[PDB]
This record gives C-alpha cells, structure tokens and sequence, in this order.
C-alpha cells in the first residue's frame, strides 16, 4: 500500500521557520507529481504547493509564494516543505499527498499521510 | 552491446534514455517484443522543430521500410512504427498521473466493446517486475476494426480562390533552407494532448520533405499557443474564415502574416469533416495577410489530417489514387504520390525542374 509519513511540524512564533519532512514508500516516488496540502481546523483543505517526478517544475498556492519551498529527493524518496516567514493564517495540519491528476490547484487525491501540525501563535 | 527497447515493458524512461544518447552519428536501437527483434537505425531528425505550451520537442527517425520514428518531449515520448502491414504507436508520459489519464482517455472507446483481440488494438503496458501503467500500445489498424465507428473524410475541406497572376524570381537551391513557422493555436475550449499534435506536425513536416527533396528549401519549425479564438458553429467553412479573421486582431501575430497557421481541435467538424484550408495559399516569395491558414483535427486515429491541409495550402489537390495522403477520403496513407501535386507542392517552396531531387 502507499505509504506517506509527514514530519517536522511544531510551533512557531510569527517570522518563525519550519522545514516538512514527507516520507514515500509503497509506490515508484520518482515517477510522481507530489503535493503539499494544509486543513485548518473547522476550514476546508487548502493546495499549498505541487512538485513534478524530478524537480523540474513547482507551483505554489498564492498565499505562501516567496516564502515557501517544495523540493523532493528521488533517492531518499522524500519529499520536503520549506516553510519561512511563517504567519498565524498558516497554522493548520500539513499533509503530503499524491493527487489524483497533475492539474493545479487538485482538490482529488489519490493517497494521503496522517499529517503534521504546524502552529503559528499570534501575540497582537 | 547493442541498446534495446522492451516493448513489453517500455516506460517514458526508457524513451528519454535511449533517445537522449542519439548523438550527430546516430545509433543503433533493437525493438524487442515477444519473437520481435527489429534493428533500427535512428538518427536525430534536425530538419523540424517543434515548441509545444509547455515543452521543447525533439524528432527521431529510422531508416527503414516500415518508417520507425520517435518524439522525445519533456513530459512525453512516442515510438511509431509499421508491423505487418498495420502503424503501431507507443505512447508514454513522465508523470504517473498523466500517464494514468492519458491510459483512461485511450481505454473508454472499447469500453463498451468486448472484444476478445482487445488487446491487439489497445493495451496497457505495466512496470516491468498493482503495476502502474507505464505506457499504452495503440494499433489504429486494429482498433477501427474493433470499434467500427463512421468515417471522417475531407469532401469539400478547402475555400479556393482567383488564380494569382504570374508576377523571374526563381532561384536555385538555396545556401540553407528557409525556415518556414507553422504556428498552430489551440482552440478555445480544446484539450489536445501533446504527443496528438506532436504526430500530426511530424507527418505534416514528413509529407513535405519526401518531395523533390525539399528539406534542401524549407525547413518547418512549429509553435503551438493557446487561442481565445473557437469556431462559432461547426461549420468549418464558417470556422476558418473567422480563424484567419482572428489572426489579424492578435497584435502577438504582427510581423508573421507570412507564415503558415493551423487552428488545432481534437475533434471534427459538420458533415464530419476533419480539416480546413486555403487552398494554395502558401508562396515563398509571396505569403501575406495570414493567406496560409487552416484547421486540422489532432486525434490519433486520423494520421496524417494536418499533412493533408498543408497539401491544400501549398497547391496540392484532391486525387482519384486511393493511397494516397491527397485522396478526398480518409485512408491514414501519409505520403503525396501524385506527381502533379509533388510539382506544385515544391513549385510553391521555391524548387524548380532544374534542381532536380
Ligand atoms: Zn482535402
């Protein structure tokens, strides 16, 4: 069965970085486009970010342009998010996934991991 | 020693490997299949170039009776070739996801159908040791036999117009060929799929240079850009004139009413129609106004729709030989065999007798 296992999730404060781990297993990764999506509770799922098979081509959600950045390493079979300059709105459980088509922004996916919390707490 | 493609087994990595290593000296590939071992020669095709929305697009060929050829984009590749008598293509894309929609999109015809050769005209072929689809075999010889569906044809698929005027600048051939754009715009509303069009520009460039061997005159590279343009109705006289209509208000096409243009859709149009043109459109020493300008459908069971359009616009007419591109109905042949034609054709790209082939 595909295998998916975020980690790297933590509490920030504002201006705050975090770096997302994705760990892939139980389908030929290289071959993949791979996704980064995020559900703030009691919201809907949120696209954040698409990869293709090798790296070549990104798209990011306009919310997190410039201060977000997917990668992935094909030998590893991992996948990463990149997450500076980080703001209260992003707080939310982040999930890589395999979406069903290539396609952005997808709404259908094929195979989710358990996901990873990230908060960023607000002071104003 | 000798490279080899598994086509039980070939995937769009595969492709690019072999593909990629075909150096200036070409190479030597072995086709493999089930008691099938076919030694080509490949060689880089560097007479055409192809820009698609998203990719640069690279062109294969055999040496062989049976026309062996490859594309090689970014996001896909294409192995064609003839066996017994009947064109066979490999189609397989990068990405897993576009590869399972694009295995979908081929599937659904013999949905209904279940024949017991299914898999003679259309299978899916796996990873080699649930398997993901890597790439998908389509004998189109097969599948219509299979399907039966009504044919398209090209009954009255040109707008003629008054003779030009004979208005001494011949030359001999040229120190370079001319490059000549085909500049092919997705109707508003289509979805084309790369290695479609890519088939159609490749038998369109093809059927012009095996005349009078003219890749020593024109050189065709095509690009390929969206349009916010579509045909009112589906009739495709109608759909042309306001095509050609629409190229004079794109202030992008400015500085290229001499080149030549294609509206590309995946499906046909009225009275199933499969193309449209101007006929004899296209002159080296006078292409103007967007004159040069057709439609052509892109499915793959209809090679060659683009290679006939082009035939109108650069003169060729309709002929009574059933094998050939030029005939009136759809026969999938890809090759101008009519000598007027050939004449005309090559006439048009600057070529004369003298030159010889
Ligand atoms: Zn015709």
């Amino acid at each position: 069965q595909v295998q998916l296992q975020e980690s790297g999730g933590g509490l920030v404060q504002p201006g705050g970085s975090l770096r997302l781990s994705c760990a892939a297993s139980g389908f030929t990764f290289s071959r993949y486009t791979m996704t980064w999506v995020r559900q703030a509770p009691g919201k809907g799922l949120e696209w954040v970010s698409n990869i293709n098979s090798d790296g070549g081509r990104t798209y990011y959600a306009d919310s997190v342009k410039g201060r977000f950045t997917i990668s992935r390493d094909n030998t590893k079979n991992t996948l990463y998010l990149q997450m500076n300059s980080l703001k209260p709105e992003d707080t939310a459980v982040y999930y890589c996934a395999i979406p069903k088509r290539t396609y952005v922004p997808p709404s259908q996916f094929d195979d989710r991991g358990q996901g990873t919390q990230v908060t960023v707490s607000s002071h104003h | 020693v000798t490279a080899s493609i598994d086509l039980q087994s070939v995937s769009y990595t595969d492709l690019a490997t072999q593909l990629n290593d075909v150096s200036d000296f070409g190479k030597m590939i072995i086709l493999k299949d089930n008691g099938f071992n076919r030694q080509v020669h490949v060689s880089m095709d560097k007479r055409t170039k192809i820009q698609l929305d998203n990719e640069n697009v690279r062109l294969f060929n055999g040496r062989d009776k049976d026309s062996t050829s490859f594309i090689l984009g970014d996001e896909f590749a294409v192995l064609r070739f003839y066996r017994n008598g009947e064109s066979i293509s490999y189609i397989a894309y990068k990405e897993a996801q576009m590869m399972n929609e694009i295995a979908e999109f081929y599937a659904a015809p013999f949905k209904k159908t279940r024949a017991i050769n299914e898999k003679e005209a259309f299978e899916c072929i796996y990873d080699s040791r649930g398997k993901d689809i890597v790439s998908v075999k389509i004998n189109i010889d097969k599948a219509k036999k299979i399907l039966n569906l009504p044919e398209c044809d090209y009954i009255n698929d040109y707008i003629k117009t008054p003779q030009v005027p004979h208005g001494s600048q011949t030359r001999a051939v040229p120190s370079e060929p001319k490059t000549v754009y085909v500049i092919c715009l997705r109707e508003n509303g289509s979805t084309i799929y790369p290695n479609e069009v890519s088939a159609q520009m490749q038998d369109a460039a093809n059927s012009v240079y095996a005349v009078h061997g003219l890749k020593r005159y024109v050189n065709f590279h095509f690009v390929l850009y969206t349009t916010e343009y579509s045909c009112p109705s589906g009739d495709a006289k109608e759909g042309l004139e306001g095509f050609t209509a629409s190229l004079k208000s794109n202030p992008k096409a400015e500085g290229y009413d001499d080149q030549i243009y294609f509206l590309i859709r995946w499906g046909t149009w009225d009275n199933k129609i499969l193309g449209m043109s101007w006929f004899n459109s296209y002159n080296v020493n006078t292409a103007s106004d967007f004159e040069a300008s057709g439609m052509s459908t892109t499915q793959l069971m209809y090679p060659g729709v683009m290679a006939h359009e082009l035939g109108h616009i650069l003169g060729a007419e309709h002929t009574d030989n059933s094998k050939d591109l030029m005939y009136a109905t759809f026969t999938g042949y890809l090759s101008h065999l009519s000598e007027k034609n050939m004449d005309i054709i090559a006439k048009n790209l600057g070529w004369e007798a003298a030159d010889g082939d």
